[PDB]
RNA sequence: GCGAUGAUCUUGACCCAUCCUAUAGGGGGGUGGGUACAAAUGGCAGUCUGACAAGU
RNA sequence: GAGUCCCAUAACCUUUGUACCCCAGAGUGAGAAA
């Protein structure tokens, strides 16, 4: 008799752990935290996943590292808020911002441990390797850009840019000599009189 | 009746096969900053560069038709465009990579029409050589000898090659 | 400068200016940023004093990077002209390394001040 | 990776084997590196072009590690232009010099 | 030149005309930091027990070290991305290492190696708010710690009870001077083991790894919820 | 139902087999060595000195 | 104070791989098959 919010890949996963609003918070490890047992307890209810786009990743990063103010989080908030039921909140710093809404938000660290250990088996139905791939993609995509400055002034590209300069000059000199030889078989004189490659 | 087309034609096209391999590898390592995952999935140079000219930024998202027309593997690349994400953007001056990949495309399409040209030229100049040994070995033979008359006046034992 | 991270205060800055004075007195220190990085490269320098006053401070703060990569102590004093007068040239000095030989007549206070630096890392 | 370099290396970052062989045999080092193809040391004439190679290496190290390890710099080249004016008036006040008498 | 397996698959001994320690490669071609590649065909990367800290712990050895080639590894660690490459080389492509560092001076080289190595997940928040990096991690099977800032046991305690599973494993390089100088090795180490078993991590082993670096032990521990 | 329109031709060292004297050696199984090309955070391979100058 | 331009964009060597061939070679010249 509860719904819990946990952000997993780009989403807000409402997991339905069918127990009491206080006893599932209370006991929570004598509730037999096993795969089949907590799988049948915490059943899948909803997963507001926006997209796999980096803009949805930015919305998820702003909802995670700062207090929850995502529009997708508000859309998931208007999906079980009709009974003032036990919506188990995840973050502790985004708890006052979670409480600033007409809902009944609530060892809960241990029920999140259980939810986390039985997420990639069945709870969205998705793959273990695909969840880890989406997570490493998220980390390489937008965690480094939201902590760090950018990568717009990245400098590793300029090495291959100047390598293209040098090899383009070398290769174009060889093409120039080959064209001057081949058309010199039709015209043996003018390579002496216009030595310029592109004018040739 | 002139092998001076054919000797520098073949000594041209082997060199440009080498440097389009070089430039396609450079397009591969450049677009690895935008698609580090596509390089293992599409390994072919010409189709690689032709689809690098197609998909500029990671915004395919909807179709498979044009991706298979550039080609299932298309669908895997489409999913990996949003699951890979080990990638920078650099979109404001990725247009030079877009011009560069089609430059490799124009070079590799000048190839095979030069190759068609010298297949015709060995069918016209040395037709017995083209029919017996093929155009590639024929042009390599008259180049490696120096000229057609020098190859002819060579004795039968000094037609050794590598 | 909030990015000048280890910056001293009165007692320890007075002690390190005294020991850099004695090191310049017997002339086994090096004066200047690129000379300090040269000593960091060739492993000679015992520690580094720098000036959290340079404009901009990123002319100086590159040598912290390879300095902690080569685990050498490194301090900031808040005045370039102060440690320039300490090192004994007439110029505002941005950084100074202090070299090492074991026959040195200031060896024990060098070791004392470098342990004092490592107490705040 | 070149921000963490002494300005001596940036004076000699192109004339590698000439430098190392002029160390190897007990001979005299070069003075330009790769930096000889810069416009200011091109404009200098004599061995004061080696002198301005030294001072341009120093100011290049300054400006280089400024815009390397900066985090919010204006993308404008302000202290680069300031150092350019500094090396420029340095160059004119050493081209005023002539060791032959008047 | 012959390759010897350890108890943990991923750490090998390349011994012969030279005798040393190697790992596998989750990235072919080149030593990413500048060591020698032993070739057998199959490539092997040296990792120096000086320039690493876990590597010298293998030179210490263990009854059960919690890094296994399926065992998902968390790495609070020092900020450098050096040893996480060989934790990746141990764990292979089926396991995964999550390396979390805050000071982005080696964050850029961490991103650089982790781009070409998909075995590493780079987390670039602090080492003290796993509530902030929840959504990038789920239920790691081991943690390693090489933090020097002095609330080592408390902050790896919070990480280990938020992300490490039940009956999992912690392995820590406890520094002496980076938390408490002027007080001796076994004293501050027994103090750290005391506060770990206060946090009900069952300790198994401490050892000082003396000739590779001075006065920093490694402690290891079973976890008990 | 051959061939000047070109017959013929000297192979860098050894592990079980097919042959000549229940187990052991010498004459088509196993194999080193080298030749024509691209890459290396491979080696040669080390990143100059450090306060005086100029003019009156 | 202080030798770049002899190419550090390098030059050579090694290692990795790759399509490779493993024969005398201003090759010898009349024999093979029974």
């Amino acid at each position: 008799y509860v719904l819990t919010e946990t952000s997993a890949g780009y989403a807000l996963l409402k997991a339905s752990d069918k127990k009491i609003y206080k006893s599932s918070s209370l006991i929570q490890d004598l509730d037999s935290s096993d795969k089949v047992l907590k799988e049948f307890k915490i059943a899948a209810f909803s997963k507001f996943n926006s997209a796999a786009n980096a803009l949805e990743e930015a919305n998820s990063i702003i909802e995670g590292k700062v207090s929850s103010q995502l529009e997708k989080l508000l859309e998931e908030i208007k999906k079980d808020k009709k009974s003032t039921l036990i919506v188990s909140e995840t973050k502790l710093a985004n708890a006052i911002n979670k409480l600033g809404l007409n809902f009944n938000v609530v060892v809960t660290l241990d029920i999140y441990r259980a939810i986390k250990e039985y997420l990639p088996e069945l709870l969205p139905g998705m793959s273990d390797n695909d969840l880890s791939k989406m997570s490493l993609g998220l980390a390489h995509s937008i965690g480094r850009h939201k902590l760090k400055f950018s990568a717009d002034k990245v400098d590793v590209m300029i090495i291959q840019a100047i390598a293209l300069l040098d090899d383009l000059d070398k290769e174009l000199n060889t093409y120039a000599m080959r064209c001057k030889e081949w058309y010199g078989w039709h015209f043996p004189e003018l390579a002496k009189i216009v030595t310029d490659s592109v004018a040739y | 009746k002139n092998d001076n087309h054919i000797i520098q034609a073949i000594a041209l096209l082997d060199q440009l096969d080498k440097d389009i391999n070089t430039f396609a590898m450079r397009v591969k390592e450049w677009y690895g900053w935008h698609f580090p995952e596509l390089a293992k999935l599409v390994p072919d140079n010409y189709t690689f560069a032709k689809l690098v000219l197609f998909i500029k930024d990671k915004a395919s998202l909807n179709d498979d038709s044009l991706h298979d027309l550039a080609a299932g593997i298309a669908q895997r690349v489409i999913d990996n465009a949003r699951i890979s994400m080990g990638q920078d953007i650099s979109e404001t001056d990725m247009e030079n990579v877009c011009v560069f990949a089609q430059r490799v495309a124009s070079l590799a399409d000048y190839r095979r029409q030069l190759y068609d040209y010298l297949c015709e030229k060995m069918h016209t100049v040395a037709p017995n050589l083209s029919e017996l040994i093929g155009e590639v070995i024929g042009a390599r033979l008259i180049s490696h000898a120096g000229s057609l008359t020098n190859l002819s006046k060579q004795a039968a034992s000094t037609v050794q090659i590598l | 400068n909030p990015k000048a991270f280890p910056l001293a205060d009165a007692a320890l800055t007075q002690q390190i200016l005294d020991v850099v004075q004695q090191a310049a007195n017997l002339r086994q220190l090096k004066k200047g940023a690129n000379e300090a990085t040269k000593t960091l490269n060739r492993g000679i320098s015992e520690f580094i004093i720098m000036a959290a006053d340079c404009e901009p401070i990123e002319i100086l703060l590159h040598l912290p990077l390879l300095c902690e990569d080569k685990n050498v102590p490194y301090v900031f004093v808040p005045s370039r002209v102060a440690l320039g007068r300490a090192c004994g040239v007439s110029r505002p000095v941005i950084a100074a390394s202090i070299t090492t030989n074991d026959a040195s007549a200031i060896k024990t206070q060098i070791y004392a001040v470098k342990d004092k630096i490592e107490t705040l890392l | 990776s070149l921000a963490k370099s002494p300005a001596s290396t940036i004076q000699i970052l192109g004339a590698e084997k000439a430098l190392f062989r002029a160390l190897k045999t007990k001979h005299d080092t070069p003075k330009y590196g790769l930096l000889y193809h810069a416009s200011l040391v091109g404009q200098a004439t004599g061995k004061n072009k080696g002198k301005i190679a030294r001072v341009l290496a120093a100011k290049a190290a300054v400006s280089l590690r400024y815009d390397a390890l900066a985090e919010d710099r204006d993308d404008s080249g302000d202290i680069g232009l300031e150092s350019r004016a500094k090396v420029e008036n340095r160059l004119s006040q050493l081209e005023g010099r002539d060791l032959r008498t008047t | 030149v012959v390759i010897e397996p350890h108890r943990h698959a991923g750490v090998y001994i390349a011994r012969g005309k030279e005798d040393l320690l190697v790992t596998k490669n989750m990235a072919p071609g080149e030593s990413v930091y500048g060591e020698k590649r032993i070739s057998v065909k199959v490539e092997y990367r040296v990792w120096n027990p000086f320039r690493s800290k876990l590597a010298a712990g293998i030179m210490g050895g263990l009854d059960e070290l919690f890094i296994a080639p399926g065992k998902k590894v968390l790495y609070l660690g020092a900020a450098s991305g050096t040893s996480v490459s060989h934790v990746s080389d141990v764990v292979g492509p089926e396991g995964v290492v999550y390396a979390v560092e805050f000071s982005h001076r080696p964050g850029r080289e961490l991103i650089s190696m982790a781009k070409k190595r998909p075995n590493i997940i780079p987390i670039i928040e602090d080492a003290r708010h796993p509530q902030k990096y929840r959504m990038l991690i789920g239920m790691v099977d081991c943690v390693f710690a090489d933090v020097a800032q002095p609330d080592q046991a408390r902050i790896i305690a919070l990480n280990s009870h938020m992300f490490l599973k039940d009956q999992g494993g912690v392995v820590i390089s406890i520094k002496a001077n980076c938390i408490d100088s002027t007080v001796d090795a076994e004293t501050v180490f027994a103090r750290e083991v005391q506060k770990l078993r206060e946090e009900r991590i069952k300790p198994l082993e401490q050892l000082t790894l003396e000739p590779y670096e001075r006065d920093h032990c490694i402690v290891v521990g079973r976890y008990m919820r």
